[PDB]
C-alpha cells in the first residue's frame, strides 16, 4: 500500500492544488466568455466549473485528485491559449442533447435502459 | 508519378493502394509486358531528373 | 521517503473519461465462455472474460442494419485468471457478476466396457 | 419473374415488398424501386435436366476454374434428380 | 511456364547519373560580348 | 595532416586527438576508481578503457589510431569518451550495482496472458 | 535482397535544407539504378510462400 | 558505397571566379531555367481530352462492385459470408435462407460503398467469383445513400457489366 | 526447412545474449529479466526507477552507444495489475544494433520521462499520456497531442470502445459543430474468430 | 514525336538535351494491351512425395524467447554485436 505519489503526499496538499485550480478558472471564465464570444453569462460559465468541481468531490485518493488536477490545468491551458474552438467550451452545455428521461416511470415509457 | 500509378495498377488494380506486398510475398503475380514499360520508364527518367 | 501510503479502495472513474450512465447502469459478467458444442476443442476455455449486459439493437429504417447505442456492446476484455478481472471491474465501478468456472468432471473410460459379458454397457453394433 | 403488390409497387426475388401503411414507400416517390426483373430461381428452372451415364457426376459449374469447386453429385435415387448445390444444375442418370 | 521476365541477355543500359551538359560561353567571353554591345550601343 | 573536415554537421576536427584521448580516459579512469571494486560497471569500464589508452599510447598516427579503435572518426572517438566520463560520474550517483530495488509482481513479463 | 543490389548512399555535410534536397535527388537516381538492377535480376518462380 | 552530395571545393584562379562573377552579373543559370520553361512550352502536352480519351486502365482495375451469374442466368452467390468475414471495413451485410427450391442464397447481400475501401478482398475471398469489383469508376452520385447498394442494385450491376466483367476475368483469371 | 521456412541467425542471438548478461549485470539494480527473441531481439525489462539510468547507460556507455531513439510505446494488457507496458526501442548505430528496455506502470504511478535522455521521447510519451493516460513526470510540456480537444477518455487503453462515446455533428440551431452520444446507425459487428484448438504447442501455458 | 524538326532543334537548344531519343510521351514502344495467357509456376512445396508439412512447419519452430536473466572472473566486455565498418567511398561517382 506504499505507492509513489505524483505531486501530493497527502489529501491536504492535495486540496491546495484542487483550490489553485479552482482559483485560476474562476478567473479565467470571463476572459473566455469574452474571447470565445459565447451567449452564456459569466454567472452562467462559473456555475458549470463549480458543477465540473462538484462532479469530482467524492475522490479520496491523492494521485487520482493529483490527475484531476493535472487535466484540469491542461484543460485550462488549452482554454487560455486559444487552441480549444467556441464549439470545445460550448460542449461543457449539452444544449443540443435533449434532456434524458430520470424517473422510472418515463424510462418505462421510452424503451429499456434503466 | 502518373506513370507509376499506372504500374501500380497494372499490377494490383488500385493507383494508390495496392494492398499487394502481403506477409507471405505478394498477392499476384506480374502481368506480362509489365517488366518491359517499367524498363521504358526508367531509360527516360534520368532526363526527367536532370531537368527538375 | 519518496512513498505515500493510501489505504484507500482503488478508484479510477474519475480518469477513465466514461460516462455516468455507462458506470452505473451497466452489469459486467466475468465469466470463462463456454466450449461451443459443434466443436470439442477447448482453446476457446482457457481464459476470463469481460462483457456486459446487451442493449438495444433497432433496424436502420434506411437498410435494416442493426443500429445500437450502447458503446459497450463489443467491449470484451481478456483476464488470466478471475481475480484480475474482479480487480478490473472494482476498479472501474463497474458492477458485476462472476460466473465459476466449469470444468468436464473427469470421465472413466474402457475400450472393454463396450464388450462386458452381463453388464448393459454393451455396444449393440461397433 | 417480378410481380407486383396491391399497392403497385414490384416485389423483389426474396419476396420484399413493403406494406400499404408502411411508411417507407415515401422514399420511392419521385423515384423508382430498383429490382432485378432476371429472377435466378426462374431461370434455373429453365436449365435442362443432363441425363448422364453415371453413378456420380461431377459438377465444376463450367469454365473450369471460372466455375465454383467442384463436387461430387450422387444419383442413386431414381425418384429425385441430383443437384449440385453452387450452380443449381441438375443430374438424372440415364438408366 | 510463361512468366513476365527480363530477355535472355537482359535490358540495355540505364542512365543514371546527373547530365547538366554545359552550356555556355567563357566568363572572359561573356563579359567581352557585353562590354562589345556597350562599346556599339556608345558609338 | 589536418583533416579540413570531420563530415558530421557540428563536431569540430580536433587539433590534438591523441592528448585529448589521453586526458579523457584518465579521466575517466580517476572518476572510476570511485566506483567499489566488485562493481560490474567498473570492471568492464576499466578493461575496455585501458584497451583504448594502450591503443591511444602505442599508435601515433591519426588515421591508423581511427582505424584500430574501430569507432570511427577521431572527434566522435573523442565525443564517446566524454559521454563516458559524464556517464561514469552519473554512476556514482545513481549506484546502480546495488541489489534489485522490488521484484515484479508474478505475471508482469508473462506473454501471452 | 537488398544486400544483392548495388547503389550508393548519398551524404550531406551541412545539414540544411539545400543538402537534404540534392540527397533525395540523388535518391532518386540511386533508385532508377536499383530498378535497373531489380528489371535484370528478376528470378523465375513463385510470387506467395508456398506455405498455404 | 556512399557518395557526398555537395562537398566541391570552388576553384579560385582566376578564370573560375570570373566564370562565377559572369554567372552572377548575367544571370547565367537563371537563362538556362528559362530556357527549360521554354523548352517545355514546344512539346505536345501530355493532357487527354476527357471525357472522350480515357485514361488507360488494366484489367485489375478495382471500381464499382457487381454480383455475378453463372451462363445460366443462376446467381453464383452461395451466401457463404466469406466476403464479409474478410472485409476490413465491415462494408458488406449478408443475410441469407434457403429458398423456395431449397437452394443456398442471399436475402440481403448489402455494400456500402461508403465504407468500402476498394482492395477487392472480397472478390478474392469470394470461392465462386460471385462478388467482383468490376472496371466501373465513373459512378459519382448526388445523394448518400444513393452509395449505399443493396443486392438488387448489385445484381443490376452485374448484369449490365457483365460482358466486360467476364472479358477481365478471362484476362487476369490465370494470374489469380 | 529450406525454402519456406525463416532462416534462423544463430550468430546475432548469441552475441544479443552476451549483451543481454552484460547489461544484467552492470545494472542489476533495475534489471529484472533479460530475454532474446527466436528472431533475435533483446529485451530488457527492468524496473519503472530505473528509466533514466538504464537508458543513459545504453545511450552514453561505450559498449552500447545506443543513441537513437527508434520509437516508445505503451501497451494496455488489463489483466496485469500494472496494465501498462512501456517500451523503448532503441539504435545503436555503432553496434548496428537494436535494444528493446520495458517497463510498467497502472494508472496512477508516474514514469520518469526520458526527454533528459532522448528528446525524441518529447512526443512520443506525451502521445502516451494522450492514448493510455500514463502519466510523464518532470516532462517540459506534457498535454494531449492526437485527440480532440474536449476530449475525455484514453483510447487505446482496451476497456475504451471502439467508436467512442460522442460524436460530432452540425446544428444549425446553435451554428456550432456539437458533441452527442454515439448512435451507429450499423453497429461495428463483432466477430469470434479465434480457432478451439491450440495452434502452437511450444507456446502452451501450464495448466491449473 | 509529330514535331517539325524546326521546332524540334528550337526545343532541343533550349532543353540542351536531346529530348527525342528519351521522350516523356509514350508511343509503340509499349507492351500490348492485350497479352499471350501465363503458365505460373509453383513453388516448391508442390510435390507428391517428402512433402510433409511438419518437414517445412514454419510457424511451429517459432519458440518463446529464451529468458538470458531473469529475477525468478575477468571475462571479456562484450557489445551488441562487432562495431560497424566504415562505409566506402564511391567508385561509380563519389563526386570527388
Ligand atoms: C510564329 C507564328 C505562327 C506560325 C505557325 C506555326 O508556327 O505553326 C506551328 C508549326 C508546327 O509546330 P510543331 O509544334 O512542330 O507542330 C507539330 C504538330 O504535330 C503539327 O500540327 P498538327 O499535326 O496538330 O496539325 C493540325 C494543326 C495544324 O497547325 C497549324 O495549322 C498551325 C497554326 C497556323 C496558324 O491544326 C489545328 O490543330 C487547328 C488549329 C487552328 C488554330 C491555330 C492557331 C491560329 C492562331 C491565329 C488565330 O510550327 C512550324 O512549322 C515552325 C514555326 C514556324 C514559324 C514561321 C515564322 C514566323
Ligand atoms: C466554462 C467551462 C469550464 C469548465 C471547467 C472544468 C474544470 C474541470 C477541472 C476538474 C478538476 C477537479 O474537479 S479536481 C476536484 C476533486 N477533489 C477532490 O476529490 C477532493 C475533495 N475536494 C473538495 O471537496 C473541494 O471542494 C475542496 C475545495 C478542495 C474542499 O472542499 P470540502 O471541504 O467541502
Ligand atoms: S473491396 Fe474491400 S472494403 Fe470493399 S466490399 Fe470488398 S472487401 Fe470490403
Ligand atoms: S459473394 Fe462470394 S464470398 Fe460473398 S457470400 Fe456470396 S459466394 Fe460467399
Ligand atoms: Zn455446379
Amino acid at each position: 500500500t506504499s505507492v509513489k505519489p505524483i505531486f501530493s503526499r497527502d489529501m491536504n496538499e492535495a486540496k491546495r492544488r484542487v483550490r489553485e485550480l479552482y482559483r485560476a478558472w474562476y478567473r479565467e471564465v470571463p476572459n473566455t466568455v469574452h474571447l470565445f464570444q459565447l451567449d452564456i453569462s459569466v454567472k452562467q460559465g462559473r456555475d458549470k466549473v463549480r458543477e465540473m468541481f462538484k462532479k469530482n468531490a467524492h475522490v479520496t485518493d491523492p494521485r487520482v485528485v493529483d490527475l484531476l488536477v493535472i487535466k484540469g490545468k491542461m484543460e485550462l491551458e488549452e482554454t487560455i491559449n486559444v487552441w480549444k474552438q467556441r464549439t470545445h467550451v460550448m460542449r461543457f452545455f449539452h444544449e443540443t442533447e435533449a434532456p434524458r428521461p430520470k424517473d422510472f416511470l418515463s424510462k418505462f415509457y421510452v424503451g429499456h435502459d434503466p | 508519378r502518373e506513370k507509376m500509378f499506372e504500374f501500380y495498377e497494372r499490377v494490383s488494380g488500385a493507383r494508390m493502394h495496392a494492398a499487394y506486398v502481403r506477409p507471405g510475398g505478394v498477392h499476384q503475380d506480374l502481368p506480362l509486358g509489365l517488366m518491359d514499360d517499367i524498363y521504358e520508364f526508367s531509360k527516360n527518367f534520368s532526363l526527367r531528373i536532370d531537368e527538375l | 521517503t519518496q512513498l505515500i501510503t493510501v489505504d484507500e479502495k482503488l478508484d479510477i472513474t474519475t480518469l477513465t473519461g466514461v460516462p455516468e450512465e455507462h458506470i452505473k447502469t451497466r452489469k459486467a459478467r466475468i465469466f470463462v465462455p463456454a466450449r461451443n458444442n459443434m466443436q470439442s476443442g477447448v482453446n476457446n476455455t482457457k481464459k476470463w472474460k469481460m462483457e456486459f449486459d446487451t442493449r438495444e439493437r433497432w433496424e436502420n429504417p434506411l437498410m435494416g442494419w442493426a443500429s445500437t447505442a450502447d458503446p459497450l456492446s463489443n467491449l470484451v476484455l481478456t483476464f488470466s485468471t478471475k481475480e484480475d478481472a474482479i480487480a478490473f471491474a472494482e476498479k472501474n465501478g463497474w458492477s458485476y457478476d462472476v460466473e465459476e468456472r466449469k470444468v468436464p468432471k473427469p470421465k472413466s473410460k474402457s475400450y472393454g466396457a463396450n464388450f462386458s459379458w452381463n453388464k448393459r454397457t454393451r455396444v449393440s453394433t461397433k | 419473374g417480378v410481380r407486383t403488390s396491391p399497392t403497385g409497387e414490384k416485389v423483389t426475388h426474396t419476396g420484399q415488398v413493403y406494406d400499404d401503411e408502411d411508411y417507407r414507400r415515401v422514399r420511392f416517390v419521385g423515384r423508382q424501386k430498383e429490382v432485378n426483373e432476371n429472377f435466378a430461381i426462374d431461370l434455373i428452372a429453365e436449365q435442362p435436366v443432363s441425363q448422364v451415364g453415371s453413378r456420380v457426376i461431377s459438377c465444376d459449374g463450367g469454365g473450369g476454374a471460372l466455375g465454383h469447386p467442384r463436387v461430387y453429385i450422387n444419383l442413386d435415387k431414381e425418384t429425385k434428380t441430383g443437384t449440385c448445390g453452387y450452380c443449381g444444375l441438375q443430374f438424372r442418370q440415364q438408366h | 511456364v510463361k512468366q513476365d521476365m527480363p530477355p535472355v541477355g537482359g535490358y540495355g543500359p540505364i542512365d543514371y547519373k546527373r547530365n547538366l551538359p554545359r552550356r555556355g560561353l567563357s566568363g572572359y567571353s561573356m563579359f567581352a560580348v557585353g562590354i562589345g554591345a556597350l562599346l556599339f550601343g556608345y558609338w | 595532416l589536418l583533416k579540413k573536415t570531420t563530415g558530421l554537421v557540428g563536431l569540430a576536427v580536433c587539433e590534438t586527438p591523441h592528448e585529448r584521448l589521453k586526458i579523457l580516459y584518465t579521466k575517466i579512469l580517476d572518476v572510476l576508481g570511485h566506483i567499489p571494486k566488485n562493481a560490474a560497471y567498473r570492471k568492464y569500464t576499466e578493461q575496455i578503457t585501458n584497451e583504448k589508452l594502450s591503443i591511444v599510447k602505442a599508435e601515433p598516427d591519426v588515421k591508423k589510431l581511427e582505424e584500430q579503435l574501430q569507432g570511427g572518426q577521431i572527434e566522435e572517438v573523442i565525443l564517446q569518451a566524454e559521454n563516458e566520463l559524464s556517464l561514469a560520474r552519473k554512476m556514482i550517483q545513481w549506484k546502480p550495482w546495488e541489489p534489485l530495488v522490488e521484484e515484479p509482481p508474478a505475471s508482469q513479463w508473462k506473454w501471452p496472458i | 535482397v537488398y544486400d544483392q543490389v548495388e547503389f550508393d548512399v548519398p551524404i550531406g555535410s551541412r545539414g540544411d535544407c539545400y543538402d537534404r534536397y540534392l540527397c533525395r535527388v540523388e535518391e532518386m537516381r540511386q533508385s532508377i539504378r536499383i530498378i535497373s538492377q531489380c528489371l535484370n535480376k528478376m528470378p523465375p518462380g513463385e510470387i506467395k510462400v508456398d506455405d498455404a | 558505397t556512399y557518395k557526398y552530395v555537395n562537398l566541391r571545393e570552388p576553384s579560385m584562379d582566376m578564370k573560375s571566379v570570373t566564370d562565377r562573377a559572369a554567372q552572377t552579373l548575367l544571370w547565367t543559370e537563371l537563362i538556362r531555367g528559362l530556357g527549360m520553361t521554354l523548352s517545355y512550352l514546344f512539346r505536345e502536352p501530355a493532357t487527354i481530352n476527357y471525357p472522350f480519351e480515357k485514361g488507360p486502365l488494366s484489367p485489375r482495375f478495382r471500381g464499382e462492385h457487381a454480383l455475378r451469374r453463372y451462363p445460366s442466368g443462376e446467381e453464383r452467390c452461395i451466401a457463404c459470408k466469406l466476403c464479409e468475414a474478410v472485409c476490413p471495413a465491415q462494408a458488406i451485410t449478408i443475410e441469407a435462407e434457403p429458398r423456395a427450391d431449397g437452394s443456398r442464397r442471399t436475402t440481403r447481400y448489402d455494400i456500402d460503398m461508403t465504407k468500402c475501401i476498394y482492395c477487392g478482398f472480397c472478390q478474392e475471398a469470394c470461392p465462386v467469383d460471385a462478388i467482383v469489383e468490376g472496371p466501373n469508376f465513373e459512378f459519382s452520385t448526388e445523394t448518400h445513400e444513393e452509395l449505399l447498394y443493396n443486392k438488387e442494385k448489385l445484381l443490376n450491376n452485374g448484369d449490365k457489366w457483365e460482358a466486360e466483367i467476364a472479358a477481365n476475368i478471362q484476362a487476369d483469371y490465370l494470374y489469380r | 526447412t529450406r525454402p519456406t521456412v525463416r532462416p534462423r541467425n544463430d550468430v546475432a542471438h548469441k552475441q544479443l545474449s552476451a549483451f543481454g548478461e552484460y547489461v544484467a549485470e552492470i545494472l542489476p539494480k533495475y534489471v529484472q529479466q533479460v530475454q532474446v527473441s527466436c528472431f533475435s531481439e533483446l529485451e530488457i525489462c527492468i524496473h519503472p526507477d530505473g528509466v533514466i539510468p538504464v537508458l543513459t547507460f545504453l545511450r552514453d556507455h561505450s559498449n552500447a552507444q545506443f543513441k537513437s531513439l527508434a520509437d516508445l510505446t505503451a501497451v494496455d494488457i488489463p489483466t496485469r495489475q500494472n496494465r501498462f507496458e512501456i517500451v523503448y526501442n532503441l539504435l545503436s548505430l555503432r553496434f548496428n544494433s537494436r535494444i528493446r528496455v520495458k517497463t510498467y506502470t497502472d494508472e496512477l504511478t508516474p514514469v520518469e520521462s526520458s526527454v533528459s535522455v532522448y528528446k525524441a521521447a518529447n512526443w512520443y510519451e506525451r502521445e502516451i499520456w494522450d492514448m493510455f493516460g500514463v502519466f510523464f513526470a518532470n516532462h517540459p510540456d506534457l498535454r494531449r497531442i492526437l485527440t480532440d480537444y474536449g476530449f475525455e477518455g484514453h483510447p487505446f487503453r482496451k476497456d475504451f470502445p471502439l467508436s467512442g462515446y460522442v460524436e460530432l455533428r452540425y446544428d444549425d440551431e446553435v451554428k456550432r459543430v456539437v458533441a452527442e452520444p454515439v448512435e451507429l446507425a450499423q453497429e461495428f459487428r463483432k466477430f469470434d474468430l479465434n480457432s478451439p484448438w491450440e495452434a502452437f504447442p511450444a507456446y502452451r501455458q501450464p495448466p491449473e | 514525336a509529330s514535331a517539325t524538326r524546326l521546332i524540334q532543334g528550337l526545343r532541343n537548344w533550349a532543353s540542351g538535351r536531346d529530348l527525342q531519343a528519351k521522350l516523356q510521351l509514350r508511343y509503340q514502344e509499349i507492351s500490348k494491351r492485350t497479352q499471350p495467357p501465363p503458365k505460373l509456376p509453383v513453388g516448391p512445396s508442390h510435390r507428391l512425395s517428402n512433402n510433409y508439412y511438419c518437414a517445412r512447419d514454419g510457424r511451429r519452430e517459432a519458440m518463446p524467447p529464451s529468458i538470458v536473466m531473469s529475477s525468478q572472473s575477468e571475462k571479456k566486455a562484450v557489445s551488441p554485436a562487432p562495431p560497424i565498418k566504415r562505409w566506402e567511398l564511391s567508385q561509380d561517382e563519389p563526386y570527388l
